[PDB]
RNA sequence: CGGCUACCCACCCGACCCGUCUUGAAACACGGACCAAGGAGUCUAACACGUGCGCGAGUCGGGGGCUCGCACGAAAGCCGC
RNA sequence: GAGGGCGUGAAACCGUUAAGAGGUAAACGGGUGGGGUCCGCGCAGUCCGCCCGGAGGAUUCAACCCGGCGGCGGGUCCGG
């Protein structure tokens, strides 16, 4: 039930900021900032997300387990990748190309990972 | 030139109701009537935009 | 060494002047804001020559360059650091603008986060001593 | 590509590896237009009044209306002219076709015997600087202006010693080229015959 | 896998399936090219013969001291001359039926007993004449616009004509020009397919626009002099 | 060095003072010295049409009663012979 | 710069200081030019990121295997 939930979340929902002519969805598990159906990370059975590590280096990747639904305690598996600028970029690409696992938004995840690595470099 | 009093088609192209299930039905039947090239799909998509009056309740004996 | 945006075209404006309300110069009670003149024998309503101009849909700027700053970015208003990381993916076309009611203690943190994220800020180095 | 190693056999090497950084929202590609050539592949045009051995007036140059002799057309589309340094102090100079006025006078120059080493690449402006930041000296280059010799004077002395025997044959050409063109009050160019 | 190795050959088989189709399409396109070339050649020969026979008949008649009169031209080009506001409905209806709504536009009309009177009704607002072959050629090439649908699509490729009007045999623009200049059984469709030719203002300047051409103006019958005006309007 | 603009000045062209009654308003027709605040199509009952919702030859508890005393409860929940 | 109808302190109006202008009342729209405040840059000296071929140094991993956990996919729907 992805479209049924999107017809409720597309408006009248929290996390949404549209003060200017552009709107932003701002979910804890989301790659881009656009409030769209193909990029929402709360309504699908399979979701990929990247995030800067809490220690100060590396990238954490959150994947929707899909094994047990409606159980947000273990619904997300979190891994940590701390490698050079290319090994992480290749591992994240394999994580979406080898498995089917939502083949789209692969470029979105890769771009976000590269952008957060650019900020982790200094 | 030509008068512009009848240039705008008054027919509706979007359901005024906010029912989510009706919206999903419209989103599905629009794709069907656009792709399958079926006049039945076209007419059943057109009949979903209609209001409460234009969709009369058909009885069982009829 | 300002932050280079993405490709930007030469923005052209159809009208560079702001529309002035009719007879707003003679009386100071009449604000500069434009109001549609609805007189039965007014010159501006029937568009006599030599009078002031009325704003219509024709003066609409190009949609490709609408809401674009002269630097080449499009501004987005922020309040804290949480609403700054949302512009991470759109740093090449969109830029940040800190609100006016943000204190100087919490403003420098936003500036440092934007500098780390390589996000253009329209009002940098503001309210410094 | 497969190269030997120290331990563990040999490992394959992948040339042109994947990039490490991706800029977001990259610019799309063009529409692949046609009929557009670079400057090096353009066809060069010349006016019928500009023939080898013609006098030209340098209007927009730094000489501001000097009479020079035209030698030949280069490959980039610019005219290679020269005035006798004894007559008028102008070296072998590059000029533009549309920026000169051609006088109907002609000089027998067919036996010019122009060298082949000088070309469009021979006439360039090179600027270099030692420091990257700002300093008192002006780049250490423009302070002492260019004074390259033994190559700018060699070809000049090779060409003028051949051009002068052809100019001095005309009864009053060395003075005509010495003079500088100017517009007085009595004549207008639309009626003047050049 | 072996199934993937067989799918490798199936990919080449589908490539050959597309290649044979595109090769047949290219051969058919070359055949249609040759066909339209031959049709244009035949039309040029027909134009030569029809232009020479007009002088042939006159020369063979003048030898016996007897005058020869040609046939009345069956095609007439009409241009709108006057403006929009300030027109009677009796003539505005005819202007709307002649597809002449805005000023300075022209269309071809098949001359008949009804069309002659229709033009006479709106004579003060139109300038009509007998177009020439080169004028028709220019009006179809430069200002040629057809409507495959309710939109005005520019005439650039012969496929645009062959798709909408090819069911009668007018596949090419030369066929269109021939059907226009040699009005026959399929002239109405070819004329209605063409959008009203939006013409520019003349160069030499129109003399006494409100006066008839006979009195010294321009709004009237310009049988042979309308080409000199078309040359400046287009 | 670049800068449109809500800064000032000058030239060229066009430019009569706004609102409503009127076929006709800049009028020798009426109101306005200027500025700040307030200021005018609301609400109830009934009717007609159209739209959204729920049920459907049925529909409606707005009138009362029931559970526990309740800041939110002058709410909400229920009646089923 | 809260001094006994004293929080904040607008407009009409008036005084002073600075700038500019002045015979067709002032004002106004279209287009330029001049002056001034201010803004951004430091002005013959400043564009970014990717790949490769070279010039020097330091590091563990990546190829591959092993231990091993976490998730993906379907075959038997196997014990349920
Ligand atoms: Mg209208
Ligand atoms: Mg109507
Ligand atoms: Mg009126
Ligand atoms: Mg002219
Ligand atoms: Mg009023
Ligand atoms: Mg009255
Ligand atoms: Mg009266
Ligand atoms: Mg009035
Ligand atoms: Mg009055
Ligand atoms: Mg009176
Ligand atoms: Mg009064
Ligand atoms: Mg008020
Ligand atoms: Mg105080
Ligand atoms: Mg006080
Ligand atoms: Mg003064």
């Amino acid at each position: 039930s992805a479209h049924l939930q999107w017809m409720v979340v597309r408006n009248c929902s929290s996390f949404l900021i549209k003060r200017n002519k552009q709107t932003y969805s701002t979910e804890p598990n989301n790659l881009k900032a656009r409030n769209s159906f193909r990029y929402n990370g709360l309504i699908h059975r399979k979701t990929v997300g990247v995030e800067p590590a809490a220690d100060g280096k590396g990238v954490v990747v959150v994947m929707k387990r899909r094994s047990g639904q409606r159980k947000p305690a273990t619904s997300y598996v979190r891994t940590t990748i701390n490698k050079n600028a290319r090994a992480t970029l290749s591992s994240i690409r394999h994580m979406i190309r080898k498995n089917k696992y939502r083949p789209d938004l692969r470029m979105a995840a890769i771009r976000r990972a590269s952008a957060i690595l650019r900020s982790q470099k200094p | 030139d030509i008068r512009h009093n009848k240039d705008r088609k008054v027919r509706r192209k979007e359901p005024k109701s906010q029912d989510i299930y009706l919206r999903l039905l419209v989103k599905l039947y629009r794709f069907l009537a656009r792709r399958t090239n079926s006049t039945f799909n076209q007419v059943v998509l057109k009949r979903l935009f209609m209001s409460r009056t234009n969709r009369p309740p058909l009885s069982l004996s009829r | 060494a300002a932050l280079r945006p993405l490709v930007k075209p030469k923005i052209v404006k159809k009208r560079t002047k702001k529309f002035i309300r009719h007879q707003s110069d003679r009386y100071v009670k009449i604000k500069r804001n434009w109001r549609k003149p609805r007189g039965i024998d007014n010159r501006v309503r029937r568009r006599f020559k030599g009078q002031i101009l009325m704003p219509n849909i024709g003066y609409g700027s190009n949609k490709k360059t609408k809401h674009m700053l002269p630097s080449g970015f499009r501004k987005f208003l922020v309040h804290n650091v949480k609403e700054l990381e949302v512009l991470l993916m759109c740093n090449k076309s969109y830029c940040a603008e800190i609100a006016h009611n943000v204190s100087s203690k919490n403003r420098k943190a936003i500036v440092e986060r934007a500098a780390q994220l390589a996000i253009r800020v329209t009002n940098p180095n503001a309210r410094l001593r | 590509t497969v190269g030997g190693d120290k331990n563990g056999g040999t490992r394959v090497v992948k040339l042109r590896k994947m990039p490490r950084y991706y800029p977001t929202e990259d610019v799309p590609r063009k529409l692949l237009s046609h009929g557009k050539k670079p400057f090096s592949q353009h066809v060069r045009r010349l006016r019928s009044s500009i023939t080898p051995g013609t006098v030209l007036i340098i209007l927009t140059g730094r000489h501001r209306g000097k009479r020079v002799v035209f030698l030949k057309q280069l490959d980039s589309g610019l005219l290679l002219v020269t005035g006798p340094l004894v007559i008028n102090r102008v070296p072998l100079r590059r000029t533009h076709q549309k920026f000169v006025i051609a006088t109907s006078t002609k000089v027998d120059i067919s036996d010019v015997k122009i060298p082949k080493h000088l070309t469009d690449a021979y006439f360039k402006k090179k600027q270099l600087r030692k420091p990257r930041h700002q300093e008192g000296e002006i780049f250490d280059t423009e302070k002492e202006k260019y004074e390259i010799t033994e190559q700018r004077k060699a070809d000049q002395k090779a060409v003028d010693l051949q051009i002068l025997p052809k100019i001095k044959a005309v009864p009053q050409l060395q003075g005509y080229l010495r003079s500088q063109f100017s517009l007085t009050n009595g004549m207008y160019p639309h009626k003047l015959v050049f | 896998p072996e199934t993937l190795k067989k799918k490798r050959r199936n990919f080449a088989e589908l490539k050959v399936k597309r290649l044979r189709k595109k090769f047949a399409l290219k051969t058919l396109r070359k055949a249609r090219r040759k066909l339209i070339y031959e049709k244009a050649k035949h039309y040029h020969k027909e134009y030569r013969q029809m232009y020479r026979t007009e002088i042939r008949m006159a020369r063979m008649a003048r030898k016996a001291g007897n005058f020869y009169v040609p046939a009345e031209p069956k095609l007439a080009f009409v241009i709108r001359i006057r403006g929009i506001n300030g027109v009677s409905p009796k003539v505005r209806k005819v202007l709307q039926l002649l597809r002449l709504r805005q000023i300075f536009n022209g269309t071809f009309v098949k001359l008949n007993k009804a069309s002659i009177n229709m033009l006479r009704i709106v004579e003060p607002y139109i300038a009509w004449g007998y177009p020439n072959l080169k004028s028709v050629n220019e009006l179809i090439y430069k200002r040629g616009y057809g409507k495959i649908n309710k939109k005005r699509i520019a005439l650039t490729d012969n496929s645009l004509i062959a798709r909408s009007l090819g069911k009668f045999g007018i596949i090419c623009m030369e066929d269109l020009i021939h059907e226009i200049y040699t009005v026959g059984k399929r002239f109405k469709e070819a004329n209605n397919f063409l959008w009203p030719f939006k013409l520019s203002s003349p160069r030499g300047g129109m003399k006494k626009k409100t006066t008839h051409f006979v009195e010294g103006g321009d709004a009237g019958n310009r049988e042979d002099q309308i080409n000199r005006l078309i040359r400046r309007m287009n």
